[PDB]
């Protein structure tokens, strides 16, 4: 398959890894901080997803330095991964239009 | 830190009746509350998780409800085995915290105590000691008085008493009274008697034995 | 099988320190946290701290004086709590519990009774308690065993190696002159004793001793 | 037309169970939820649970003992509530209501009066109540009907098949010896009776009976 499709698949796998790792690390970073809510794994996984998609409801978020650092990694991974899917779609469309034009 | 208030601290109910334990959180914690049962001399045991989720192995009798700041643990048709201390615990915010606990007490039918008196063992006497033990078992209410008599005269020195908490088997109480004397002291006395006075009878229940 | 195994008791001299252990079995995951909870006699449960074995990170209750230090050994699947410079205020039952990272304590250890005292360990003397020859019986007979002169708490009393459970009452210990004393009561059909044997088993963790005492009628 | 149809009453022996029904008509959408509400005599409304017919999912009030099980039949547009192992505490009026998925109960059923008792069903005896020959009249005359010896509740009393509404008073039933008794009063212009007929109609759902009793002057 073409590069853009391979890259998209890879990006998806990497994002899943980051969501899982981010959830584990977020709990690790936040427990020990009075008042923190990102402290159990199931909801931390949910938090990682709404952060990677940049939805950010505000129901859960990190209060510590390391939790916030983990958060930035999750954000960047989500933004870049979805952006890469967009880039792959554009490449697919560009190629199809070239053909349709007989170029 | 989240404060969990469990009030009242003691709940008195009759057999088969429905009972409800209260747990109020100082701030909203969604449904992140869990309930534990701890019987006398036992370790805590998880009963309900996330306010209402059942735990495999726990009688259907137990249920939970609530969200936010007000939670309830309910027991449909209480029985003797339910006698214990119940605690709530929150996991919404760090650190996890526990409520102060609520004790479940059962109001059963009055029961006269079964009294038993025991002479000191030969093994003990051999070591120069003499302990006379009296058991006042399975009575209710818990209020009870024991009186010792040696050769007909009331004795008070050397007597130590111990009461059990309400029994999770039959909802009754029991008490032990131990008169400890030196072998010598024990040797120069004939009869020993244990007298129990309970509201179930205007007359005391007496048990005794003669050293000879 | 028992998921969390803890020693029954530990005697500690004031000022000294002790290391409690909690051996775990059953399923183990990287998301597992081991918690320690303190309970003074007659009082509630107090959270001490937690540790995540898969990483070694530990957090502690900020509201109380820090007396504990948590560690864990992955190879032996054992969690440890080092209590140091203890005083009588530290005397209590210390439980370890396992949390799967989802907020509740699915399982608890039996707890370790820690006693902070200068007194010396002393195994208990178990004496039989059988009715006198003048005692009349009904459909049931009451027997028992006297456990005195032991230190520190606790002692576990069972009847017929645990096979005899119903009709058993073990009274709270009484302290006098640096020694504890308690009795246990057992009631069985009068027609079954002494035909069918009745023995009490007394275990005293602090002295690593466990003795049996058969209850037979008086001469 | 009536959007939610419920049976008038159900008699249930303690320990037994019963299945209440609620037939719906009018517009129906996939977003419709059917709710059940319980109301003890003289008390407030208590939410029991809900079910979404288009999917079959049901939720229940967690604060109370679960006595109900909800189901629904799409073809017959009927919702059901199975109440099991009932006691006198379960005696009450049970309403079904329809919610369009937007939070409020736009319409309610007439309710089913459920009575948990060992007593037996008994249709009522309807007797006429006409003035004595010595009673003087004014511009109005008061007539009525005595409904006694019935069980269980309720009974619906109407005058002239419902065409006569004004000036009507039906008193709350009184229970005595496992049987209910009540009377209904009707007042009409003295000049209209007995020229214009006056009849009371008494319906007793539990016994599937409905009888009429014309009120005529005494011999
Ligand atoms: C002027 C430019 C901005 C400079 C800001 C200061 C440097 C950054 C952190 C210092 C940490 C500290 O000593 O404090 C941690 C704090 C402790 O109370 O808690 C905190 O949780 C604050 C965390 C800030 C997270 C930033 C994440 C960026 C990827
Ligand atoms: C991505 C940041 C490093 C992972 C989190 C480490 C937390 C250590 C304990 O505070
Ligand atoms: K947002
Ligand atoms: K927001
Ligand atoms: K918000
Ligand atoms: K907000």
């Amino acid at each position: 398959s073409a590069l853009h499709w391979r890259a998209a698949g890879a990006a998806t796998v990497l994002l899943v890894i980051v969501l899982l790792a981010g959830s584990y690390l977020a709990v690790l970073a936040e427990r020990g901080a009075p008042g923190a809510q990102l402290i159990t794994y199931p909801r931390a996984l949910w938090w990682s997803v709404e952060t990677a998609t940049t939805v950010g409801y505000g129901d859960l978020y990190p209060v510590t330095l390391w939790g916030r650092c983990v958060a930035v990694v999750v954000m960047v991974a989500g933004i870049t991964s979805f952006g890469l899917v967009t880039a792959a779609l554009a490449t697919w469309f560009v190629g199809r239009e070239q053909e349709r034009r007989g170029h | 830190d989240i404060l969990l208030t469990q009030s009242p601290a003691i709940l008195s109910v009759s057999p088969g009746e429905r009972v409800s334990f209260s747990c109020r959180a100082s701030q909203s914690i969604g449904t992140d509350i869990h309930w534990y049962q701890q019987r006398t001399n036992g370790s805590p045991r998880l009963l309900i998780k996330y306010a209402s989720e059942s735990i495999s192995g726990i009688p259907s009798r137990f249920s939970g409800s609530g969200s936010g700041t007000d939670f309830t643990l309910s027991i449909n048709s209480v029985e003797s085995e339910d006698i214990a201390n119940y605690y709530c615990q929150q996991s919404n915010r760090w650190p996890f915290t526990f409520g102060s606990g609520t004790k479940l007490e059962i109001k059963r039918a009055d029961a006269a105590p079964t009294v038993s008196i025991f002479p000191p063992s030969s093994e003990q006497l051999t070591s120069g000691g003499a302990s006379v033990v009296c058991f006042l078992n399975n009575f209710y209410p818990k209020d009870i008085n024991v009186k010792w008599k040696i050769d007909g005269s009331e004795r008070q020195n050397g007597v130590l008493n111990s009461w059990t908490d309400q029994d999770s088997k039959d909802s009754t109480y029991s008490m032990s009274s131990t008169l400890t004397l030196t072998k010598d002291e024990y040797e120069r006395h004939n009869s020993y008697t244990c007298e129990a006075t309970h509201k179930t009878s205007t007359s005391p229940i007496v048990k005794s034995f003669n050293r000879n | 099988q028992v998921q969390l195994q803890q020693p029954g008791a530990e005697l500690v001299k004031p000022g000294a320190s002790v290391k409690l252990s909690c051996k775990a079995s059953g399923y183990t995951f990287t998301s597992d946290w081991i918690h320690w909870v303190k309970q003074r006699p007659g009082h509630g449960l107090e959270w001490i701290g937690e540790i995540i074995p898969s990483y070694g990170r530990a957090n502690y209750n900020e509201k109380i004086q820090k007396k504990a230090t948590l560690t864990a050994d992955k190879s032996s699947s054992t969690a440890f709590m080092q209590l140091s410079s203890l005083t009588s205020e530290d005397s209590a039952v210390y439980y370890c519990a396992r949390e799967r990272g989802d907020g509740y304590f699915a399982v608890w250890g039996a707890g370790t009774t820690v006693t902070v005292s200068s007194a010396k360990t002393t195994p208990p003397s178990v004496y039989p308690l059988a009715p006198g020859s003048a005692a009349q019986t009904n459909s049931m007979v009451t027997l028992g065993c006297l456990v005195k002169g032991y230190f520190p708490e606790p002692v576990t009393v069972t009847w017929n190696s645990g096979s005899l459970s119903s009709g058993v009452h073990t009274f709270p210990a009484v302290l006098q002159s640096d020694l504890y004393t308690l009795s246990s009561s057992v009631t069985v059909p009068s027609s079954s004793w002494p035909s069918e044997t009745v023995t009490c088993n007394v275990a005293h963790p602090a002295s690593s001793t466990k003795v049996d005492k058969k209850i037979v009628p008086r001469d």
